[PDB]
């Protein structure tokens, strides 16, 4: 610190920061001394090193008692590097975590906007289940109906269908340029870069959204029709399912010459003959047995 | 000794094949007894 | 060394020349770099054209392999990039960016063949996995190659 | 004695190779390190 | 009735604690032996097919032996942690018991379940605890290892040269094994382990001080250099009481001014012969 | 009268939940089941009953 | 060194990043303070001290030496903490035989076993091994092995001062009338025992 910092001075302190690791944990001062190398290699831009030496302060958690100043104050370069690629699920449980301090320093203004972020970008993340059953987790705490727009946020959660982006644009230009709090919207969209990728993201998000709903509910569906119910071209669109049916997220047969395509799979008779077999056995068995065990139910309720 | 329809045996003075041979069986001519026993036999054993 | 690349030419094996060239490397290791270097571009281009995806970036990621990190190093990695991703026009630009440096093998015919009609004929199977039938014209715009050429590699695809 | 020892040790160089058959260097090879075996003592 | 195959010896090993976790690397510049060791048990077990197809025999067991403490146990350390197949191993005295005739069944039920479970490898060690050369069938007690030893010779001979049972063998002083137990078609392999002199020296250093301070300027090709057949098994130990003088001063970073009272610490063999007689 | 149940062995393998084998201190091995009041899944390979 | 520190501070041993050694060893002209540590360190704990004669092991019957010592090494993995000791070793050490008689077969099936007992596929954890013996010279160098038995320990004739010490330690319980020169008896001392 008497040289104001530099590359070379990090460096230097790159090498005996385990040093004290091997000789002993104090919770208040060797975790300062293994988080203080952290923003100094965050500023050196690097980020391999800075996440193998960061892999030894997660295990340094419980002492919030009285580390409540000097906890989640570092939490913030752990989302920064992973903020500089994409790890958006893990950010997203990374404020999860990120949420005791605030709560404790509650005024809505450090604590509201927080949540605002990770609810917020929770979508930004790709589809997932563990991500489905953490936005069961995130939605039903009493806060969030401070937040106005959450129950438009709500679309995005269950009886998925349609998501016309042009609709999204004219609900969401003015939650991203204004607000009372307005700060998660500078954080995702109001930079330039990282505004854009975000804009592309919640494009992916929104297209492959409406991928989703057709594989629900579709047997065969045409370009013309998908395209226009997707609001973009039809060779971007053909692109999109190109790309994600190689990642295996969703079968389908894009077929580019007639003009009709279909979303079900080539049906097997052993298939089919089974699930004709256990349809006829459970549903005409067991709801069978229940009928005349309640028939007879019944007639013991009245006279006999 | 294949060839010639003989009994090959060869003995390396050890004692794991002593119980064979004898109770104690100090000597050797012992042998002998049941070597005659194989009548077309052929004695070997290594330097 | 002299090994490895004399019996890479008749294509039989290379794990054979991947031995080689890792006895080769804690020969060298520390004493003589100017055969470190190329033995390690040997190594990993032997490994990456018998269909090994991710293990160039595997195995350049140790420490004895992370202090040799020079242009060598980022052509053979791109070069496996644009395998596992079949991007046959990045590919292309990488061996135009890196041909300096990716001229420098004696071994020259192993590598402008065999390797890109290979990465063709996976373009082809990335291709093909959308759709079930297409038009000739839409596949070839979409790999920006002409007609009669692609027309009989599809006619050897087939059979 | 050695013999045996050598086509044994020609086949072993043979398997080291991943071959089906094996060729006349792995003889030669061989008994080139039995030879060197020979000059040890 | 008849029954599923059962031994109590070497039960199996659970393996999930028993793994001795020792790496290829951790042993010391011993490339050789680890070449045909992987050749005689590691690629036969696997690449059976290999050895038929070119019809080479491959050996059913392979004798170890040497000097003592010439990396004889580590060797079946690694290759019993590196294994996927089955291993099993057992101290080789327990075929003694206080009653009679328990043994065979101590070396016929671990075969039997050799046989059953799986392609696996047995390691017997101290053979000369069960094999010596000569015998009194008068005392009651060589009886029963003459007997023992008698079995195990035999239950050699009950494989079709198909099944991928592999045997290890481990002893100290060879000039006790009778020579038909190592006879071919038992132990067609024999392979000793020397001491390292200075090939291997340097080798055995750089591993063992990979896990070292070394700060800045500890030299070692001035202690490769020294001559009187350091053995493989006390370069350990030099480097443990070199920590020990270390850490004695409360000193964590070891330093080059140990290592000379270290070395002079340990070996202490000065001369034994007299300079004139050369 | 009723405290004679002395003998010492010791378990070998899990036949079933019912049938074990042991192995007497003093020689042969044998067949062996247990009262349903035991905890079965307690005798491991391994110890002394 | 071996005996205390470990047991207490293990931490120091893993900051280094070395195993504490597994054993040592004692040797030396006989009855010059062997036992006399071992009569003193075995009042320390009290617990975790097993000591033994080298001689009770030997029995009549078949192999039962090699079970006891091997429930005995069992016991010492029973409690973490644990101490063993065995002196005038050689009645079982010796170098090693080409079947003279017949009991050289299982007293060197014992000592082997011991030997793979004591560092064969098992971490030997807190459980120290500390010999004495007369004369080493009647010892295996696997028994003697850096490997097997890390330190050891060569105990001298008593030095003048040392001699001067033990006497004044003698000089415990005596009723006399002081005008000694105790230098004297050690200067007419010379190559003199510790007893
Ligand atoms: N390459 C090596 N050479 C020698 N010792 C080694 C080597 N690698 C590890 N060691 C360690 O050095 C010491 C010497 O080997 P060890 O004591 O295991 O003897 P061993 O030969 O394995 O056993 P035994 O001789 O009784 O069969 C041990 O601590 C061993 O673990
Ligand atoms: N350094 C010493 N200081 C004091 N007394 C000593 C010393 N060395 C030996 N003695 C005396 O020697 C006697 C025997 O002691 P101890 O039984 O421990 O013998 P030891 O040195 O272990 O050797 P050994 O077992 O061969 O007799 C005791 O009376 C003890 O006071």
């Amino acid at each position: 610190k008497e040289q104001n910092g530099d590359v070379k001075e990090a460096a230097s302190i790159l090498q005996e920061l385990q040093v004290e690791t091997y000789g002993s944990m104090e919770k208040k001062e060797r975790v300062e001394f293994i988080l203080e190398q952290m923003r100094l290699c965050l500023a050196v831009k690097d980020y391999i090193r800075t996440q193998i030496i960061s892999k030894k302060i997660n295990t340094k958690f419980f002492q919030e008692e009285n580390t409540e100043k000097l906890k989640l104050k570092y939490y913030n370069l752990m989302i920064q590097l992973d903020q500089h690629e994409g790890s958006y699920l893990s950010i997203c449980k990374h404020y999860r975590a990120i949420y005791d301090t605030p709560c404790i320093q509650a005024e809505s203004e450090k604590w509201q906007q927080a949540l605002k972020s990770v609810v917020l970008y929770v979508i930004l993340a790709p589809f997932d289940n563990e991500q489905s059953d953490l936005v069961h987790r995130i939605s039903g705490d009493k806060k969030l109906e401070e937040i106005p727009k959450y129950k438009d946020l709500l679309k995005l959660f269950t009886t998925m269908e349609l998501m016309r982006w042009s609709t999204l644009v004219e609900d969401y230009g003015m939650e991203l340029r204004k607000g009372s709090l307005e700060s998660p919207a500078t954080d995702v969209f109001g930079s330039t870069e990282e505004g854009e990728k975000r804009w592309k993201d919640l494009k992916n998000r929104v297209v492959e959204h409406n991928i989703r709903i057709m594989a629900k509910y579709y047997t065969r569906i045409t370009m013309k029709r998908m395209a226009q119910l997707l609001d973009l071209s039809v060779d971007e669109s053909e692109a999109f399912l190109s790309n994600l049916v190689v990642n295996k997220t969703i079968f389908a047969k894009v077929d580019r010459l007639a003009g009709i395509i279909n979303f079900q799979r080539p049906k097997d008779p052993n298939n089919l003959l089974n699930d004709w077999s256990q349809k006829l056995n459970s549903l005409m068995s067991l709801v069978n047995k229940t009928t005349h065990l309640i028939a007879k139910e019944e007639m013991i309720h009245n006279l006999q | 000794a294949h060839h010639t329809d003989c009994t090959f045996i060869r003995v390396s003075g050890s004692e794991l094949v002593q119980k064979f041979i004898g109770e104690g069986a100090r000597m050797v001519r012992e042998l002998f007894v049941m070597a005659r026993e194989h009548a077309p036999s052929i004695i070997f054993m290594d330097e | 060394m002299q090994s490895g690349i004399i019996h890479a030419a008749e294509e039989k094996d290379w794990k054979t020349a991947y031995s080689y060239f890792y006895e080769a490397f804690e020969g060298y290791d520390s004493i003589d770099s100017p055969k470190a270097i190329t033995s390690l571009k040997y190594m990993l281009l032997c490994k990456i054209m018998l269909n090994t995806p991710e293990d160039v970036q595997a195995l350049v990621s140790g420490k004895l392999a992370l202090r040799y990190a020079g242009r060598q190093t980022e052509a053979l990695k791109c070069v496996a990039q644009a395998s596992k991703n079949r991007s046959l026009a990045d590919f292309e630009k990488a061996l135009t960016d890196y041909r300096a440096e990716l001229r420098d093998d004696p071994i020259i015919s192993t590598h402008l063949a065999k390797l890109y009609d290979n990465l063709l004929e996976q373009n082809l199977i990335r291709v093909i996995e959308p759709f079930s039938r297409v038009q000739i014209e839409h596949i070839s715009s979409l790999i920006k190659l002409s007609k009669a050429d692609v027309e009989r590699k599809l006619s050897q695809m087939i059979l | 004695a050695e013999v045996k020892g050598v086509c044994t040790e020609a086949g072993m160089y043979a398997l080291r190779e991943r071959r089906v058959h094996v060729t006349q260097e792995d003889f030669e090879m061989a008994v080139a390190k039995v030879m060197q075996k020979d000059s040890e003592k | 009735d008849v029954l599923p195959p059962e031994a109590d010896s070497s039960i199996m090993m659970l393996t999930s604690d028993q793994k001795p976790d020792v790496m290829y690397a951790d042993i010391g510049g011993m490339d050789i032996q680890k070449q045909e060791v992987r050749e005689a048990v590691e690629l036969p077990l696997t690449h059976f097919e290999l050895y038929k197809q070119i019809g080479i025999d491959p050996p059913r067991g392979v004798l170890m032996y040497g000097p003592p403490g010439c990396g004889k146990t580590m060797l079946a350390k690694a290759v019993a942690h590196h294994t996927t197949a089955a291993f099993i191993r057992v101290v080789g005295s327990e075929f003694v018991q206080k009653y009679l005739g328990e043994g065979p069944r101590m070396v016929r039920d671990v075969f039997r379940l050799a046989k059953e479970n799986a392609p696996a490898i047995i390691f017997i060690d101290e053979i000369d605890a069960i094999a010596t050369k000569r015998f009194d069938a008068q005392t009651g007690a060589d009886r029963e290892v003459q007997r023992i030893l008698l079995e195990l010779l035999n239950q050699m001979d009950g494989f079709d040269q198909n099944v991928n049972v592999k045997v290890i063998m481990a002893t100290n002083r060879a000039d006790t094994l009778d020579p038909a137990l190592l006879r071919p078609g038992r132990l067609d392999r024999k392979i000793e382990f020397p001491l390292p002199d200075r090939r291997q020296k340097r080798l055995i250093f750089s591993t063992i001080t990979s896990k070292m301070n070394l700060s800045e300027e500890v030299d070692l090709e001035d202690y490769v250099a020294r001559p009187d057949k350091i053995s493989g098994a006390d370069i350990n130990s030099i480097c443990q009481e070199s920590g020990m003088l270390a850490v004695r001063e409360n000193r964590y970073i070891v330093l080059a001014k140990d290592f000379e009272k270290a070395y002079k610490t340990v070996i202490k063999k000065d001369e034994q012969e007299h300079e004139f007689y050369k | 009268l009723q405290s004679v149940g002395q003998i010492v062995g010791e378990v070998l393998k899990q036949l079933t939940e019912e049938k074990f084998i042991v192995k007497a201190t003093n020689g042969p091995r044998y067949v062996v089941g247990c009262r349903r009041q035991l905890d079965k899944s307690k005798l491991k390979p391994g110890t002394r009953v | 060194e071996v005996i205390e520190l470990p047991l207490t501070n293990p931490e120091l041993f893993q900051r280094v990043g070395i195993i504490p050694p597994k054993g040592c060893l004692l040797y030396g002209p006989p009855g010059t303070g062997k036992t006399l540590l071992a009569r003193a360190v075995a009042s320390q704990l009290d617990c975790n001290f097993l000591k033994v004669v080298s001689s009770s092991i030997v029995d009549k019957y078949i192999g039962e030496s090699a079970r006891l010592i091997r429930e005995m090494f069992n016991y010492a993995r029973d409690h973490q903490p644990c101490i063993i000791f065995m002196d005038e070793i050689d009645a079982i050490g010796g170098r090693r035989f080409s079947e003279g008689t017949s009991a050289d077969r299982e007293i060197q099936r014992t000592l082997m076993e011991l030997l793979n007992q004591m560092d064969g596929f098992d971490t030997l954890h807190r459980v120290k091994m500390i010999m004495a013996t007369n004369r080493p010279d009647t010892l295996d160098p696997a028994l003697l092995r850096p490997g097997r038995l890390d330190r050891k320990i060569h105990i001298d004739l008593p030095n003048e001062q040392a001699r001067l010490d033990i006497l004044k330690i003698h000089a415990g319980p005596i009723t006399k009338h002081g005008e000694i020169d105790y230098e004297a008896i050690v200067k007419l001392s010379d190559g003199f025992n510790g007893a």
